[PDB]
RNA sequence: AUUCCGUUAACGAACGAGACCUCAGCCUGCUAACUAGCUAUGCGGAGGUUCCCUUCGCGGCCAGCUUCUUAGAGGGACUACGGCCUUUUAGGCCGCGGAAGUUUGAGGCAAUAACAGGUCUGUGAUGCCCUUAGAUGUUCUGGGCCGCACGCGCGCUACACUGAUGUAUUCAACGAGCUUAUAGCCUUGGCCGACAGGCCCGGGUAAUCUUUGAAAUUUCAUCGUGAUGGGGAUAGAUCAUUGCAAUUGUUGGUCUUCAACGAGGAAUUCCUAGUAAGCGCGAGUCAUCAGCUCGCGUUGACUACGUCCCUGCCCUUUGUACACACCG
RNA sequence: AGGCUGAUAACCUA
């Protein structure tokens, strides 16, 4: 059960927020997928300048 | 007895990280202290470029995130105590101070 | 006037330089010269008879210009462009034996030395060489 | 009028003339307007309209050497090339080659042309613009896939057009040019 | 000591030229101007001291360091700093009315050897790979 | 092109309406003066309107204007 | 510069090839099956042969010296990494097979690898790509 | 025949031609200055400028 | 379109022909010997060699992609 | 520009547009820097003629300074000024000066009313329906998603001499980087190896170390119009690396093999200046894998300064048997 | 078979 290994590869990776394993956002150690950090990327400090 | 004591200041917020820059600054000059600084290293732009649509259909546009770090380098010549005492006024919310005494 | 290597066109220091060493006799040409390439990067292996010779007055000249350069730093020297059949080309680094094989032949001929911060450094000998070479090269 | 500027450091502008009034105002081959010691001016002619009559003739045909896309941004190039050029010119005819440019201008250039088809004339800064065109296209096909040089063949291109001569290739679609024009009267 | 540090920009290539009283010396880090590279370009670099003439530079020495940008737009970052260095020279320590007179010439022959060409690269914009170039559009 | 919109138009003519003394025909002065007999929230607004307020002072030197009342 | 003699030869056979006497003798011996640029160059190089003259100008003697070389690329010091055949499935040993016994070795691989009915040799007998790239656009021919 | 003039362009009539690749232009014949004519001219032009006729007999109507 | 057959080495004919018509040449490149010589572009290089080793011609231009020569006296 | 001037049964306002915000372009002026430098000086190395001259290295929190670098605060353009054209208007054209005279350049933001446009496979967003222990839950092993007579779309590499190859030579910007466990990230330096790669001593949680940081190009030589040293698909042999695992080749090397392709039919895309195109670099994905995407700089043009002919869009008049609105 | 058209016919190319 859960045997195999799970030390790289998406498998071994999901979103911070809400758990799904595609599209993660692993720059400046984020780990959220894309559609969740730009919900919440206003309040982790992120802005659109141009 | 004097020592290049070297504060190291971080915040994303240009007006909160000067008004405290000042105040260390102009809170050193009433104490005659020698001071070497604000140095105002290059700003860090984190930028986090995305696909705005949750899905794959449409025009692929892209929104283009920045956020942006200002760091502020200050050195002051005397004892770590009155460094302390300097540095222990009240900081700006957003604003990180660090205090370190300069290898050299 | 004096004239240095700073003074005297580039490609004319090297020809005049490369024959110094192999008119010296004090490099030692490794077996495998005539067989290997400068790096993956070439297709073929060089035209040039002498090109160890051309290619260890190239390396001590820049050594007298900048000090603290490492067999690393000589590998991104001489790269260049790699071909990739139908993919697009990408930077690649020449090769390290070749570069460490030279460095090690002019630091026994006291032409360079090793840098205390690392790196190879021109000796006091090595300026006088390189110097005197250049004092010879015919205005031109 | 004379002038200290040679251009390469090889040719003089002294005793150059346009002896053309239609295309004397939009060819700079002149002591008098602005010689240029080397044809590589990073200029900002495309501001304003006809801003690039100003632009030395020797520069322009520079610049219609950066074709095709193989050859694009490829300028140090394409001085060199009439660099040779202008070298090849003196040798054979025995004439400032600065001359003989503006003379194979003159000639390559069309006066007429048909549009919508009926004939209509040509504007100098268009006559201009076609005869640097087509100068420097057959100078192009004729070294495609040849033993010969594109200088050597640059050099027979400008000799021939400012000579006049049939064997040039923008001399052949000028007079295709004007013969059809002609005939949409 | 006369001397004054004038820069000169071309895209971000940035040369500055200190030049100083002296006997006529004109290197660029080090190397003798008249060993500009590339050769074809040399023209360019010396429009300012053809323009004026090699007895206008016989009372100073000019050093010059340039960093950035290209092969070709350090040529003109150089040829602009050695115009500005020599004006700005001349009117702080030779004279104001033979500031005017070089100006002059350096200005009807052409005004980047004291202007600044303000283009810089168009940042890219995505639906393309360049600035106005968009992705191939097919209907079927 | 270059026409001034409403918020430009409309703030110079009540600057003129107002401080018709304190305006000159120079630019450079004007736009001094409004800073001080005025908050224009921008520089490059404030510009503008005292570009615009010198053109509508020359008008005013040849003879009377249409949205402007000067008692 | 240099006037052709009479024993200058415009065709060479070199095993059972023709090789062009016009062409220099580096890229003259390319024609030769097993042999590249980077071979023929070390074999000109290993057989004291200058390779600034033409293929035709080389006399008998210096021909035969090159196909020596081919024939012993270790001993005139070839390194085994530098040859085409290296470490052999059935014998072990490190050459350069040219001509007919490099068309020999390729017929032997594939027939070994269909007679154990290896996947490999399966898709080199049906005629398709066995080195793993897509087939559904590509390599349509037929 | 067809004898080759030189004329100045006086005044630029408007762009015409079905793309407005065309302009119509009033010309004064430097030979003769006393005769003008329109004429249809393909590129930039602008007053002032100089016009090579291979044929001058032709009259381009208004707003061709 | 008929493939070109130049020599790769001089005969007796074609050397006594370079050494006579071509210093007369106002323009000697590779390229104008190798289409009158009908000579290939390898060997044009190394005749005009010769031909300057005699002195024969004198150099103008030289470029490693354009090398211009001519004759050494006029007419 | 529903931008404004005016007309006027309308008068006065609200959104969008503009303003605005970010980046870039000017500042020898302000603030001030041992995580950025310059100049001078001292000492030392080399060259030339002990002084002197040229060049390089090192040192100085008491050489001095802020031109170059960094980034805060401000200044700067308003079409200001001249000529001409417009109605006293609004405004337009050309020109001097100016870093800049297209709202200076490029972006971000962005109305009303809509589409049965996409997404239930981003979501511990969700209604109803289905299934829920011989499960459509979950996990493990293996295979597949890549399978190849064929058609299509975005692309990469080419058909060469304005070139390929081999030398010599040489100039960027955006950015990214570690748990220290012997050591998991970016890696300098030394050594071993032809290459790939390996070993050892270290630096950097960073303007400090990698970063002393590219290619096209420049230069000399060879090749010589021959599918040729153009092109590098296909294929054989063998070596090494990532991983628990490489076969249906993960990728990276070595030798060998050396296909079409000689500029492309009908048709059709993008683009007006540091733009097109060429050239490489970083980042995202990432144990390994880039021909993709998002940014970055380097080289740097032709043509136009128009028109409504084609494809469309906005507004007035007019016709209508259409309103699911001419695909009527 | 491809192209042209939102699609078919018509038309165009191979
Ligand atoms: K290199
Ligand atoms: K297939
Ligand atoms: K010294
Ligand atoms: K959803
Ligand atoms: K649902
Ligand atoms: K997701
Ligand atoms: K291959
Ligand atoms: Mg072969
Ligand atoms: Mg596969
Ligand atoms: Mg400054
Ligand atoms: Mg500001
Ligand atoms: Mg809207
Ligand atoms: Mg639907
Ligand atoms: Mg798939
Ligand atoms: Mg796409
Ligand atoms: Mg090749
Ligand atoms: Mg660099
Ligand atoms: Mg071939
Ligand atoms: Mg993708
Ligand atoms: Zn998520």
């Amino acid at each position: 059960w859960n045997a195999h290994p799970k030390n790289y590869g998406p498998g071994s990776r999901t979103c911070r927020v809400c758990g799904n394993p595609h599209a993660i956002i692993r720059k400046y150690g984020l780990m959220c997928c894309r559609q969740c950090f730009r919900s919440n990327a206003k309040e982790i400090g992120f802005i659109k300048y141009r | 007895m004097i020592h290049k004591i070297r504060i190291t200041l971080s915040s994303k917020n240009v007006k909160n990280l000067e008004k405290v820059c000042a105040d260390l600054v102009r809170g050193a000059k009433d104490k005659r202290l020698r001071v070497k600084g604000p140095v105002r290293m290059p700003t860090k732009v984190l930028n986090i470029t995305t696909r705005k649509s949750p899905c794959g259909e449409g025009t692929n546009t892209w929104d283009r995130f920045e956020l942006r770090v200002h760091k502020r380098v200050i050195d002051l010549f005397s004892s770590p105590d009155v460094v302390k005492q300097i540095t222990s006024i009240t900081i700006e919310p957003g604003v990180e101070v660090e205090v370190t005494i300069a290898e050299s | 006037p004096a004239r240095s290597v700073k003074d005297v066109s580039p490609h004319d220091f090297v020809k005049a330089y490369a024959a110094h060493l192999k008119r010296s006799g004090k490099l030692e040409l490794p077996e495998w010269t005539d067989i290997v390439k400068t790096g993956k990067l070439k297709e073929l292996a060089p035209y040039d008879p002498d090109w160890y010779y051309i290619r260890a007055a190239s390396m001590a000249r820049k050594i007298y210009l900048r000090g603290g350069i490492g067999v690393g730093g000589f590998r991104r020297i001489y790269g260049g462009n790699q071909r990739n059949g139908s993919r697009p080309r990408h930077f690649c680094k020449s090769s390290g034996s070749v570069a460490r094989h030279i460095l090690q032949q002019l630091q026994t001929m006291n032409i360079i030395d090793f840098d205390p911060k690392g790196g190879r450094r021109i000796t006091s000998n090595g300026q006088r060489d390189l110097d005197q070479v250049a004092g010879r090269i015919s205005a031109a | 009028p004379h002038t200290d500027v040679l251009l390469f450091n090889r040719w003089s502008y002294d005793g150059v003339q346009i002896a053309d009034m239609s295309v004397e105002d939009y060819i700079t081959a002149t002591a008098n307007k602005h010689p240029t010691y080397m044809p590589h001016t990073a200029g900002r002619y495309q501001a304003k309209r006809f801003r690039k009559a100003q632009c030395p003739i020797v520069e322009r045909l520079t610049n219609s050497l950066m074709m095709h896309g193989r050859n694009n941004g490829k300028k140090l190039m394409a001085v060199r090339i009439i660099k040779h050029a202008m070298e090849i010119i003196h040798l054979l005819t025995d004439q400032n080659p600065i001359q003989v440019i503006v003379d194979a201008v003159i000639n390559s250039g069309p006066r007429e042309d048909a549009t919508r088809r009926q004939a209509v004339d040509i504007s100098p800064l268009r006559r201009v613009n076609q005869a640097i065109y087509l100068l420097t296209t057959g100078a192009r096909e004729s070294a495609f896939r040849n033993i010969k040089t594109i200088a050597e063949c640059l050099a027979d291109e400008l000799i021939n057009a400012a000579k006049g001569s049939s064997n040039s290739y923008a001399i052949k679609k000028k007079d295709e040019i004007e013969r059809v024009a002609k005939a949409n009267r | 000591v006369e001397s004054v540090q004038c820069f000169g920009r071309k895209k971000t290539a940035v040369a500055v030229t200190h030049c100083k009283r002296g006997r006529g010396l004109i290197k660029i880090n080090g190397v003798p101007i008249e060993l500009v590279q590339p050769e074809i370009l040399r023209y360019k670099a010396f429009e300012p001291i053809l323009l004026l003439g090699r007895h206008r530079f016989a009372g100073v020495d000019m050093r010059i360091r340039v960093k950035g940008g290209g092969h070709t737009s350090q040529i003109y970052a150089i040829r602009q700093s050695i115009a500005k260095a020599l004006v700005a020279f001349y009117q702080k320590y030779v004279d104001e009315q033979q500031k005017k007179e070089i100006k002059d010439i350096l200005i009807r022959y052409d005004r980047t050897l004291l202007v600044a060409d303000p283009r810089r690269c168009e940042p890219k914009k995505f639906g393309g790979r360049g600035a106005r170039s968009r992705f191939q559009k097919s209907y079927r | 092109g270059r026409v001034r919109t409403k918020t430009v138009k409309k703030s110079s003519r009540q600057v003129i309406e107002r401080y018709y003394s304190k305006m000159t025909l120079d630019f450079h002065t004007n736009k001094k003066i409004l800073e001080e007999v005025a908050i224009i929230p921008s520089k490059r607004l404030r510009n503008k309107i005292a570009g615009f307020s010198t053109h509508l002072m020359k008008r005013i030197q040849k003879g009377p204007v249409r949205g402007i009342s000067l008692k | 510069s240099l006037v052709a003699n009479e024993e200058f030869q415009h065709i060479l056979r070199v095993q059972n090839t023709n090789v062009d006497g016009k062409q220099k003798i580096m890229f003259a011996l390319t024609s030769i099956k097993g042999i590249g640029r980077r071979f023929a160059n070390i074999a000109c190089k290993k057989a004291d042969i200058d390779m600034n003259k033409r293929a035709g100008e080389l006399t008998a003697a210096e021909l035969d010296s090159l196909m020596v070389v081919v024939a012993n690329p270790r001993q005139f010091k070839i390194p085994d990494w530098f040859l085409n055949r290296q470490k052999d499935y059935k014998d072990g040993k490190f050459s350069q097979v040219t001509s007919n016994a490099l068309d020999m070795k390729l017929r032997d691989d594939l027939e070994r690898l269909k007679k154990i009915r290896n996947h490999r040799g399966l898709r080199h007998y049906w005629g398709l790509r066995v080195r793993g790239q897509h087939t559904k656009t590509t390599g349509r021919r037929g | 025949e067809s004898v080759t003039k030189h004329a100045i362009v006086i005044k630029i009539m408007g762009r015409t031609g079905s793309r407005g690749q065309v302009t119509q232009v009033r010309v004064k014949f430097l030979d003769d200055q006393n005769r003008f004519i329109m004429r249809n001219v393909k590129g930039p032009v602008r007053e002032g400028d100089i016009l090579t006729l291979l044929e001058s007999e032709r009259e381009a109507r208004r707003l061709r | 379109k008929e493939k070109v057959n130049n020599m790769v080495l001089f005969d007796k004919g074609t050397y006594d022909k370079l050494i006579t018509e071509a210093p007369k040449y106002k323009l000697i490149t590779p390229s104008v010997l190798s289409d009158r010589l009908r000579i290939s572009g390898s060997l044009a290089r190394k005749a005009i060699r010769e031909l300057m080793a005699k002195g024969l011609i004198r150099m103008v231009s030289a470029h490693a992609s354009q090398q211009i020569y001519t004759r050494a006296t006029n007419t």
